[PDB]
Formats: structure tokens, sequence, C-alpha cells
């Protein structure tokens, strides 16, 4: 019954803004200090900001001062983070988190007092990059050269994530390996998918990789045939 | 880099206990309560310990916390595979006026047997060459532990330009995968007799080669 539901993530270019929401349920929202914490892909947790139970006291990390604004609406059990003038280094999963102890403890005479977090949201992804929406080029990777053959699709130069790949419209699943994308210096992604099949099937079965990049409305079913 | 120093990794075998340190200064751990959070792959963090050594409702006997002045220690006994995760210490810092987290300690549970990588290397496709691009694709799967080094060679000489390589990622079968891409012009693809992808894992190397002809 006690949870936090984040929304408002997205993909943007540098200099743009974004607003995150954290809808709270299960507890008296108005009695707890709230935080935002972020995690860049593959790195540690970085605290972003805190706001006191009643909104009067706020702190944030220097790198977001003047850019990000933590606020809350107690009458609607929601925590906000207004993100302006975004930079590539703001790219991360953003979590809201609730103080373990309520204002009985966290509202001192002098200060807001921190004793740990207890409840975390699921997170929302913010991606900041110079790149523009671009659909992939899809290239067949043909088999050649024991009684097994490997064939694939190269899904090249797309932005943003994600892309889904399947084979023969989901009918072919054994021997399928789809690899996480590489992020190139250009800001574009590429990925590949491979399937190992019996060599003896190559003249009686057709192999088609189904590539869907929803953000660019790109859907391609690419036939992969023996080379000649 | 971080204000609190945690070891980047530790490991022990199923059933053993392991220890994870978190070092700080008087303005954080010295004067404030430390919590420890566990993060499993693709999930939010979860509170393990608060007030230095307390376990919240539902966190089992196996986890514990100690404080020795400006340092703190997490203890995990009777290790289970499901304890594989990143562990973070956190606290308030009086000087910075911020919650501060250690960098993270990746916990590995031993026992899982070594697995050598399968390497698959594709040349540039006809279609890609026609669009005046060229990409060599090197796919690396089913290896454990989850670290490899990739090196490309053309006619025996190293190739550093145009190489982009992903970090390893965990497959669902608990082994790891990775991939490396070499971009060339069609001219420089045709100008060499061979290109080769060399994947080194625990000191051993697996090589595949492709050629225009």
């Amino acid at each position: 019954q006690v949870q936090l539901v984040e929304s408002g993530g997205g993909v943007v270019q540098p200099g743009r803004s974004l607003r995150l929401s954290c809808a709270a349920s299960g507890f008296t929202f108005s009695s707890f200090g709230m935080h935002w914490v972020r995690q860049a892909p593959g790195k540690g947790l970085e605290w972003v900001a805190v706001i006191s139970f009643d909104g009067s006291i706020k702190y944030s990390v220097d790198s977001v001062k003047g850019r990000f604004t933590i606020s809350r609406d107690n009458s609607k059990n929601t925590l906000f983070l207004q993100m302006n003038s975004l930079r590539a280094e703001d790219t991360a999963v953003y979590y809201c988190a609730r103080d373990r102890l309520n204002y009985y403890d966290s509202s001192g005479y002098y200060h807001y007092k921190y004793y740990g977090m207890a409840v975390w949201g699921q997170g929302t992804t913010v991606t900041v990059s110079s790149a523009s929406t671009k659909g992939p080029s899809v290239f067949p990777l043909a088999p050649s050269s024991g009684g097994t053959a490997a064939l694939g699709c190269l899904v090249k130069d797309y932005f943003p994530e994600p892309v889904t790949v399947s084979w023969n419209s989901g009918a072919l699943t054994s021997g399928v390996h789809t690899f996480p994308a590489v992020l190139q210096s250009s800001g574009l992604y590429s990925l590949s998918s491979v399937v190992t099949v019996p060599s003896s099937s190559l003249g009686t079965q057709t192999y088609i990789c189904n590539v869907n990049h929803k953000p660019s409305n790109t859907k391609v079913d690419k036939k992969v045939e023996p080379k000649s | 880099q971080s204000v609190l120093t945690q070891p980047p990794s530790v490991s022990a075998a199923p059933g053993q206990k392991v220890t994870i340190s978190c070092s700080g200064s008087s303005s954080n751990i010295g004067n404030n309560y430390v919590s420890w959070y566990q993060q499993l792959p693709g999930t939010a963090p979860k509170l393990l310990i608060y007030d230095n050594n307390k376990r919240p409702s539902g966190i089992p006997d196996r986890f514990s916390g100690s404080k020795s002045g400006t340092s703190t220690t997490l203890g995990i006994t009777g290790l289970q595979t499901g304890d594989e995760a990143d562990y973070y210490c956190g606290t308030w810092d009086s000087r910075l006026s911020a919650v501060v987290f250690g960098g993270g300690t990746k916990l590995t549970v031993l026992g899982q047997p070594k697995a050598n990588p399968t390497v698959t290397l594709f040349p540039p496709s006809s279609e890609e060459l026609q669009a005046n691009k060229a990409t060599l694709v090197c796919l690396i799967s089913d290896f454990y532990p989850g670290a490899v080094t990739v090196a490309w060679k053309a006619d025996g000489s190293p190739v550093k330009a145009g190489v982009e390589t992903t970090k390893p990622s965990k497959q669902s079968n608990n082994k790891y995968a990775a991939s490396s891409y070499l971009s060339l012009t069609p001219e420089q693809w045709k100008s060499h007799r061979s290109y080769s992808c060399q994947v080194t894992h625990e000191g051993s190397t697996v090589e595949k080669t492709v050629a225009p002809t």
C-alpha cells in the first residue's frame, strides 16, 4: 500500500526542460521529507535534492543549483522536479525517495534532519543528447563458410532507444541472440541480432528479422539470404 | 570522486559471510547515522540497515551493520546467490548539506563455473557497401566471468580507429555478452587482405578473421 509512482521522463536536446512527478500513496505524504536521487547508466547513486515535509526547506547538489527546482503539492500527494537547461550529464534514471522517519524527527529547531530513506519509486529515465530522432538502416548479415550456420541483422545508426528485434515474426526463438546496443561518438546507436540455424535448412527456410523502432515509426522485416 | 569510499567489489562463496566497508570523515559518518541500501539489477534500491545497525521489518537476520567512528561495515552471513547486487552506504554531510552515497560495491557470489566466449564475426554486407559504408561486426556471447578485452587487427597491425565496443551485459542464462564494431570506408576495407577480431577472456584469446575476397 505504500508506494511512489514517477512520471515525466523523456528524451531531449541540451537546453530544454522537463518536469518529473512522483505520485505518493499509502502514507501521509504531508508528514515526510522527500528526495530525488539519480543514477547515470552503469554508475552509482547521486543525491539530487531534498524538500521538507511542508516545503519551507530545500537543498540540492551544486551541479543543478539554479537549474532544477524541487517542489511539492501536499494537497495532491505529489513531489515535483522541474528540470531546466538540461545538459548531457543530467542523463540518468531519476528516483524519488521518502524519508524513513516523519516530521516528528526530521523537523528540528534549527535544521532539516536526515536519517535515511525508506521508500523508493520505480524510477523514470531522462536522456539528454544532441542527437535527433533517426530510424535505423537494417543490413542482413549473411551466413557462409559445422552443420550449423550463423546469420544476423545489423541495426545501424538509430536514435533514441529502444529497438525491438524478433525473427520470422516471433516464430523463431531457439538460437536467437540479440545484443544490447553500442552508443557511438555520433550520438547514434547500433545493435545486432544473430540466430544459429541448421546449415541444411538454408535452402528450404527463409529467415527474416523484424526490426521495430517506434520513435521513428520505422518497421522493417529484413530477409537474410545465403550470399552469392 | 565520492565523499564516502567503498570498495568497488568483493566476493565470497555460497554459505560464507562477507564484509563491506564504508569510510568517511567527521562531517558525515562521524556525526550522522548511516544507512545501507541494496540494489539488484534493474530495481530501485531497498533499505537494508538504518541507524547504523538496525534492520527494518522483513529484512532477515543475515544482514548486519557496525560503526567504528568515521567508518562503517556491512556484514552479510550465509551467502545466497540472490544476494548478488550493488550495495551502497549513505548518510548526511553537515559541511555539504547533502545526502552523500559511497560509489557502490558490486557483490559477486562464487561457484559459477568459467565459460569461454563464442565469437562470431561478420564482414560488411553488400547492401552496406553499396551505400558507401562498411561495418565489421564482432559478437561475443556465453562468457563468464563478465569481462573481456577486444582488439582488432588488419594485416597484422593493430587498428584503434573506428572501434566502438559495448560493456559486458548479463544474459538471462547468467553468462555475459558483448559486441564490438569496426567502421571503415569501403576503400580501406578492400585495401587489406584480412581483418581480425581478437577476444581475450581470463588471459586466453579467441580470434576470427574476414576478408573481402
